[PDB]
């Protein structure tokens, strides 16, 4: 289990979401957006969640897990729509 | 249709802004609406023939009597507030002089003198009362008639004050017979005749004009200047600050009786012939009036002088006013 | 420290003397203080149950208007009066002009006890009584005076008392004779005990509840405020009605009794009886005039009357039965009549109120009823003129109100006549024409609003020269409180 | 021109109405009726108004006029529904 | 006779002296005083523009109470509370809660002047300051409690500060960093002229004119005789910067200037924003709380600035762009995480008032607006459950807010993170951040909500525990104001 | 759901009925609830530091402050209306007295005496000011602050009276150096430096414990006996009226001080060991009470017998408390 702040593109505020150090990009996205899609945020079905860190704008690989993307915890992530 | 106004109709057109006072004090009484018939009510009542000669027919005369402002121009409200202040101080007098143990301090001369010349001024108060309450119901105009509303309560709170202070010197000296025997004093002291023959005949003098005369321009200056400047001047000087700092306070009320006593003698000699009216009163009622002062102040110590001093105060006032 | 109040207070009212310079007579004319008789040593034992001296007055009095004057400037911004009840809004206009100079009057009808009673008790608390009635009189001009730029119908707070107008007349006809024209003794018991213990002191704490329930709060606690000052005066009746029974006058308090208490409620029943049960919304009515007089009024003089030693008035009986009737035929008259006075009668008659009505006085529909209904055809049909009058009713010479009673099926309106000294008098009620018979050199002269028109001193002799005679135009003259929209229920 | 006061039948109010010494009861009533009948009072087609003196309950004949009527000005006079 | 005040008043504050037993040092204690080096001396030029002594300050307060209290009296028995606009009832519930005890605490803070200024005539002013403060901290208990048997709510109007519930955090993080933690000289300036004088003196204007507006004079009087009391301490401020400013401290004044005021300001968007352009019925609203800003608050701010040789703070821009944003994104927080306040939140977004909001902010319904619209379609298809969180949203470790920004088309939202010794701190914006990194050591081992959730102190570890942390419960937990109303206009 | 209470919660079964003074004085300081880190920010702020040793770490201790109640029962309300009267009081004497010439008939020996004894005090009342205001932002209870913040404005009221009357003196003797002079007595004159040491000393005592001994048990005490019991009887017995009565006014403030702090007393009372603590504070600050009462009386006319019932007096408050 790890936290991440949650910066989920198009909603307004960021979110605490626990994540696991084993969980995929895509994984990551997913837990996310549970706490933003269709509660504020209308789905986007022709899109790809993709997270990026904030700070910096790093874009992680959907395949590559928490536990090799060197977050400090609590890092803040945005959560983008892409393709 | 009528359009509304931005005052009363009586007051329309004054160029300024009407006062509270103006609002609630003026053009009131509605008996000078029908002089041949003041009430509503069959002509010949007893109460419309007092009104008829002892209102309308005084010498005293004026086109607008409604015109009258109270210099001070008390209201209801106003009064309450002023005089509230004042007996916050005369109360806290009250109660800090005596934590202090002030009337045990005073000598059994000085307070034989109090129960002689002091204490029995709850009758002479409670007549002034009686006066001033009189001119009230009498009086030609609204505005004349509330000023001596406040006089009247303010004769009220002199007696009350020196209800209190009875009291309170019966219950420092049992002995004396505070409380008991100042109707006796009142009554038979040849100190007092002078001054109950004075208001006891100024009672009865029922033209508005006569009565304002005789009891505030006449009978009060000569109480006052006796009783509260004489009295209050050696009070303080045989060691009885109460009654000196208190007498001070009552002369306050007195100092204002005046300014509206001296504003409606000069409305009143806006007319020919008035000045010579109150004179002619003036005239009949001062004789008893030094009589009153020289039977008091002379049984005071050092009384011929007190006796000079009270009768040029008190004719001061009046030279004052024309 | 203080002395307690009990400790020194009789000698506040120790100020009875022995006159030497005049005589006790000439002090205490009789026409004046009314001592009947009864010597100064057994007035001394007046004792007004409840105390009060300056400095306790001053402090208490001064809290007051500050609370007072202090909600009035919190809630004038709101302009509550411009969205109100128009019911609500004749109310207020009828209470300003009716009483606020004869709450001012009073102070003069104080100050007649305060230096006329021989009772030295009565004395001082008459000062405080004249006090009062300043404040009241001040008060009651100083509220209304805000509203005078909405409509010249509030200029007559100050106005009225100096006019013509019908029921001027009616409150001066009142308030002269049981205060400003009595004897000391004779204020104490006709204006004290009977008016203001008997009838103002229940009726403004009604009007105060009446106000809040209407959303004014700026005139609830106006009045809230006023009658909390009653009973410190009104008191005053009391103390010399028992000194009269005690000494040989039992009959003559008895008389005074009976006459003061239906003058008061003749008077009543056309400035509160119509308010009640007709321009106070149907949803606010708490209970009936009625109700309010049997529950408030009556069964209070009863209580009192039976501790004095006295007994009910011979009408007692006849002023029940009234209860049903003299009000509804004020209103009627007043609405009919309504360009003849300041403020807009409520007709109060739509079918819900008519139901109330019915239910609160059974008989009402097939008696007062009747008279609405031809109104509510004339209106519902266009002829709107025959709403209003063309003549003037018959005036009482006693109350100088029109003499009215129940219509429709159970007609029963009598007019108690009586030809004195070449002069033939209409009176309202037996009651009315007795007040005239036990005193007529009181009442013989005077002349009500009919008299004045036939005998030629209202020029020109017809009803624009009448309205001009009492001061009307048009923008005061009263018409209708909801415009007729109370119609609309009918079509 | 003469002074009488109306208690007309069924209204709720005396009305001051002035009538001619000429006159008939007749004529009286009828002058009565204009202040009260259509504005208080329905009217009664099959009824004949007749004037009573108030006080004493004296009935007068509808052919009578007011100067042999013996009233007294102002007189109150009770305007009643008959036959 | 009396003096007229001008003529002694200078010896009421001529009070300094140069102390022997004890050395200055010890008598002001740096950490207490702030002189930072300047002289007693050069303190005692001191002189506040608004003067008052004992006598008038006692005479003239207690005539503010007697009003005060007076209408509260007369408006009791009304009721008004309980048929009040639901979003009317929350404003105060919000408003009582949030500073009752804070404004206590102000006193504190007051009395910390009146002890350790150097300047004697901020001594003396901070004294009435202390007073004022006594006085506000009673009536705002006193008034509310009349409601404690209506909802439990009225209960946190003296429990709120007692709790962890994250807006009394918010609020003590506020209150505690400008007032309760400083010295005598940077309280005067935080306080007195950068949140007193700038938000609170024209905030309470606002906020009595709308108690008006929504029919609620008590409240509307109680808040108006309030804001009378402010400047009379409020102007302590002005003096303290003028003498920082011609000695050598202008950049140290600049600082806490700065400071003082973007902290002011957040707390001012959460708790009076929403209230302005969401609580206040469309009809009510005279102006946006943007526009309220601009004309009442900011221009006042450039003003003062300008007269005291003062520059705007460097966030100045930035600070006139969120007027358009923050408040939207702190009411949008609160209501969606309703059940964590002790009112209950009005969403505000009902067709005509996202028309308003439209034109008071172009581009609202196309970012705001849409986070709206999800919100709004789950509640018309029935899935309530999906408008209320199950998780805990970012919150600033400087103003204890969630970190929240635009949404929708023009996504802004940013997180100005910063690693300090080993640990990561969240702001909600560049001058959040920038107060911690000015003074670190003040801020350092502080935890929000956040950091304490994490830390494993909320147990159990979940939103209930949560919940149960904060002190709240169901009765006093918030949800919609008008119980969903709004959403039948959507169907 | 959570139903409605009839009181606070922190109230609520009280078996009574709170008063308005419960209702808005009670419970109020949160600094209190966490004691590790009593306010919101970093815990090692010099702020939180000053309240966990001089709060907090005190060696009078109770485990529940809050629930001390001030006997007077004062309330920000009941504190303007109760001392507005008050002051109409005072202000009354000050207007009246100087009506009447009271400072022209004071002889130069007292004028003088005033200049000395009299007007400085305006230093040792602001001192008060301070230290009762200290009190206040460091007791541990809401309603203990509240009774030092009225006691703070009153030490407030009597430097105004001061103020106030400073300047009367100097209208009426310029060359007296009213006004001008005061700082350099409380700095060099000898008669005052026992009690500017005191004082002086007192106000960087912390601990608010010991403040509150210091202060209120001690210091307060000895100013008040002599300055006001001592001084206000001398004047009086010089002609001094307005004096006399003034200390005597202001001793209403000073009693009602001695009244919650007795109060106070009597709660730590009921903690074992709290007597003994207190016993410590005093003993340490007695004898420059001591000090004090014999620099300032021992100048004064009859000095001796001045220090030794000013002694007795001052001691007798606190032998009274146990
Ligand atoms: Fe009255
Ligand atoms: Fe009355
Ligand atoms: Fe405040
Ligand atoms: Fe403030």
């Amino acid at each position: 289990t790890f936290p991440i702040m949650s910066n989920f593109e198009r909603d307004f505020v960021i979110q605490l979401v626990p994540v696991d150090t084993e969980d995929t990009m895509d994984q990551v996205a997913e837990k996310c957006a549970y706490h933003s899609i269709n509660r504020r945020v209308h789905p986007q079905p022709e899109k790809i969640l993709r997270v990026r860190r904030h700070e910096d704008g790093t874009l992680f690989p959907r395949g590559m897990i928490v536990s090799d993307a060197g977050l400090r915890p609590t890092e803040t992530l945005d959560i983008i729509f892409m393709d | 249709a009528l359009k509304p106004l931005k005052t009363w109709s009586h007051l329309a057109g004054n160029r300024r802004r009407p006062s509270e006072y103006e609002v609630v004090s003026t053009n009131l009484h509605y008996f000078t609406d029908n002089p041949e018939r003041p009430w509503e009510l069959d002509s010949n009542l007893p109460m419309q023939t007092w009104y008829k000669k002892y209102c309308f027919d005084s010498p005293l005369k004026h086109d607008d009597w409604n015109a009258f402002r109270d210099p001070d121009q008390l209201v209801y409200r106003t009064y309450n507030l002023l005089q509230d202040g004042q007996e916050s101080y005369v109360q806290g007098l009250f109660d800090q002089l005596n934590d202090r143990g002030h009337d045990q301090m005073l000598t059994r001369e000085w307070v034989e003198t109090l129960a002689r010349f002091y204490t029995p001024a709850r009758y002479l108060f409670h007549a002034l009362q009686m006066g001033s309450v009189y001119i009230h119901q009498i009086a030609p105009a609204s505005t004349i008639t509330n000023c001596a509303t406040y006089e009247t309560a303010d004769h009220l709170r002199w007696l009350t004050h020196t209800a209190y202070r009875t009291r309170e010197l019966a219950n420092c000296y049992p002995d004396v017979g505070f409380g008991k025997r100042e109707r006796d004093v009142w009554e038979n002291d040849p100190a007092w005749q002078g001054f109950r023959e004075l208001i006891e005949k100024a009672l009865i003098a029922w033209d508005w004009g006569e009565a304002f005369t005789a009891i505030n321009l006449v009978t009060k200056p000569a109480v006052e200047e006796a009783l509260l400047q004489q009295l209050g001047s050696l009070a303080q000087s045989e060691g009885d600050t109460l009654l000196g700092l208190l007498a001070q306070a009552q002369k306050r009320d007195a100092e204002r009786h005046r300014r509206w006593s001296s504003a409606l003698v000069k409305m009143a000699l806006e007319k020919e012939g008035n000045r010579e009216v109150l004179q002619k009163w003036v005239a009949k009622w001062e004789p008893l009036a030094d009589k009153a002062i020289e039977a008091y102040c002379s049984a005071l110590p050092d009384g011929e002088n007190a006796i000079v001093e009270a009768k040029s105060a008190s004719r001061y006032v009046r030279q004052m006013m024309g | 420290s203080m002395l307690k109040r009990e400790d020194w207070y009789d000698l506040t009212r120790t100020t009875n003397w022995t006159p030497k310079y005049v005589t006790e007579n000439e002090l205490f004319p009789e026409e004046m203080s009314g001592a009947r008789g009864i010597s100064m040593e057994a007035w001394e034992k007046y004792d007004e149950p409840y105390k009060i001296t300056y400095p306790e007055y001053v402090s208490i009095q001064r809290e007051k208007d500050s609370g007072a004057y202090s909600i009035k400037a919190a809630l004038e911004r709101d302009g509550f009066v411009d969205r109100a009840d128009p019911g609500w809004v004749s109310t207020m206009q009828l209470h300003f002009g009716a009483i606020a100079l004869e709450e001012y009057a009073a102070s003069t009808a104080e100050a007649r006890m305060a230096r006329f009673a021989k009772a030295p008790g009565n004395r001082n608390m008459a000062t405080f009584g004249m006090m009062d009635e300043n404040r009241h009189g001040q008060i009651q001009l100083y509220f209304p005076y805000a509203n005078v730029k909405r409509s010249r119908k509030w200029d007559w707070a100050h106005k009225a008392i100096h006019t013509n107008e019908w029921a001027a007349i009616a409150a001066r006809s009142f308030f002269d004779d049981m205060m400003m024209t009595r004897d000391s003794v004779a204020v104490s018991i006709m204006l004290t005990f009977a008016f203001e213990t008997g009838f103002v002191n229940m009726q403004f704490l009604g009007l105060a509840a009446d106000a809040a329930e209407a959303g004014d709060h700026t005139f609830a606690s106006l009045i809230s405020s006023i009658q909390t000052d009653e009973s410190r005066h009104a008191q005053q009746g009391g103390p010399s009605l028992k000194i009269l029974v005690e000494n040989g006058k039992k009959d003559e308090a008895q008389q005074m009794v009976d006459v003061a208490i239906w003058r008061s409620w003749k008077l009543f029943s056309v400035l509160t009886g119509p308010i009640m049960d007709y321009y106070t919304p149907l949803e606010s009515r708490n209970q009936s005039f009625k109700e309010f007089m049997l529950e408030w009024i009556v069964a209070q003089f009863e209580r009192q009357l039976l501790d004095l030693g006295l007994d009910k008035p011979w009408y007692w009986d006849q002023f029940m039965q009234d209860l049903d009737e003299t009000h509804h035929g004020m209103h009627l008259g007043v609405w009919y009549w309504r360009p003849t006075v300041w403020w807009d009668p409520a007709a109060g008659v739509s079918p819900e109120e008519r139901e109330w009505l019915e239910e609160k006085y059974p008989g009402w529909n097939d008696t007062w009823g009747q008279c609405w209904d031809v109104i509510t055809d004339n209106l519902v049909n266009g002829k709107p003129e025959l709403t209003v009058p063309e003549t003037l009713p018959t005036i009482c010479n006693m109350c100088n109100l029109p003499i009215a009673h129940t219509p429709g099926n159970k007609w029963n309106v009598k007019d108690y006549q009586l030809e004195y000294e070449g002069r033939l008098y209409h009176f309202g009620s037996e009651a009315d024409r007795w007040c005239f018979q036990i005193d007529p050199e009181r009442y013989e002269n005077h002349t009500n609003l009919v008299d004045r028109f036939l005998k030629g001193e209202i020029q020109p002799a017809d009803l624009a020269g009448a309205l001009m005679y009492m001061s009307l135009e048009p923008g005061v003259m009263g018409d209708d409180a909801h415009d007729y929209e109370w119609v609309k229920a009918y079509q």
